[PDB]
């Protein structure tokens, strides 16, 4: 999930 | 938790410092825009704004205290409301027009290019008109935006663990209410005026919720009409609904 | 000039309490509804009958009959489903985990599954009921909230008069919280919490409108012309 | 034409 990724970095 | 100990002035300061930037579109006055290409411009812009929104959310007091699953859910629920209220805020000084970007200022008649966009444009214009009617302040606006992020998903969340989560968001929300009242008191409003204005401000969030759901339906329409290109992140955000 | 602005807070509350519509019963099918058609039949039948009472309730909300007929039509068209849903949630409050559509029709989310797309709205309604329950929502606060919905949900789809009546209802809510002994900080905090739920009620109504439209297109049950016209106004 | 118009007037 793109949003999942973006929140993590 | 750092969020819960913040003072009213520090909350305002933290929210003002976290404000994302205003981005430019690829609009070219000389280039002819179809129904589609104007929609490609706006969805291109929204996709870039979503990246800044995600990183803005991390700076909202209390947001990073939540599980990453909770963070994902709040943004999935709130993202369109947040884009729209920012659009309304930017357009407040341009009556009858929507300032999608500093180089892209559209009016109702041009919003008739994309089938279905006229109705949502009118609601956004009606909201901007209300913001002007109430003389909405920038400090009030950043409070409203953080309330949307925290509130819009807090009732569609399991265990007693996921319930302590919901309980923390409520304390942060109450802190933002205290901040709103603090601002109105400083501006010299009577207590009756502070409560009336507080209510007027939060009632707008119902209209923003309404516009968001109408907008989510328009974006899903665009999607499987498959004429306007749509980014992978927008498509995932769309699927969340 | 409108009589609504001259009433007191207590007169406002009493006028709102007196205008409350009755709680209606469902058809007495002694069968636990387990089919989509019988489910949708019972509920839309109830909704049709409640709508007639809502329209007559709305005429007793102070300030409402002072608007033009076209404005009254517009406000009710925009708000009718929010108002039915907040009433459902209110009636269901003292029944955790269940939705009291009528005293003889109390359902749980297991029965929301009998209808395609219904368990999702069912869970939103149940969460709202629990939220009201934990906040100890009072009947005087509930009737203020319901009238705020009526006057607010369509007011930006156009004003001065409605916003003054809206302010008057805010004053009434505060008045009710002060009477209950709450501190000033508790008063504006509780006012905020209450009004923020109206955002969730708006969301549930939008999802409910979508579901009702799909069931219209599914032709699962005949809908009354009144209910159809209330639906059509949301395009 | 709408039923709502008529019920509001009754
Ligand atoms: O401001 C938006 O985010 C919003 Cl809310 C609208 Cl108004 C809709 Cl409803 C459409 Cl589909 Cl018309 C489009 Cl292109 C999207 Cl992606 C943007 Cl950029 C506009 Cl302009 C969406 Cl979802
Ligand atoms: O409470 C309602 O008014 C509401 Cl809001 C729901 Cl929850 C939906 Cl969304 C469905 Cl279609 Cl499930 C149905 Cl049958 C309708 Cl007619 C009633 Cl009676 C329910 Cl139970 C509608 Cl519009």
């Amino acid at each position: 999930k793109i949003l999942h990724r973006l929140l993590q970095e | 938790s750092l969020a819960l100990s913040l003072t009213a002035d520090q909350m305002v300061s933290a929210l003002l410092d976290a404000e994302p930037p205003i981005l430019y579109s690829e609009y070219d006055p000389t280039r002819p825009f179809s129904e589609a290409s104007m929609m490609g411009l706006l969805t291109n812009l929204a996709d870039r704004e979503l990246v800044h929104m995600i990183n803005w959310a991390k700076r909202v007091p209390g947001f990073v205290d939540l599980t990453l699953h909770d963070q994902v859910h709040l943004l999935e629920c709130a993202w369109l409301e947040i884009l729209m209220i920012g659009l309304v805020w930017r357009s407040m000084e341009h009556p009858g027009k929507l300032l999608f970007a500093p180089n892209l200022l559209l009016d109702r008649n041009q919003g008739k290019c994309v089938e279905g966009m006229v109705e949502i444009f009118d609601m956004l214009l009606a909201t901007s008109s209300r913001f002007r009617m109430m003389n909405l302040q920038g400090e009030e606006f950043v409070c409203l935006k953080s309330i949307i992020l925290l509130n819009s998903g807090v009732y569609t969340f399991s265990t007693l663990k996921s319930l302590e989560e919901k309980d923390h968001i409520h304390r942060v929300l109450d802190k933002i209410t205290d901040t709103l009242i603090h601002l109105m008191a400083k501006a010299g409003l009577t207590l009756q005026q502070q409560h009336q204005r507080l209510a007027q401000l939060l009632l707008i969030l119902s209209h923003i919720r309404h516009m968001s759901n109408k907008g989510m339906e328009h974006l899903y329409s665009m999607k499987c009409k498959n004429v306007v290109p749509l980014s992978d992140l927008l498509l995932e955000m769309l699927d969340a609904h």
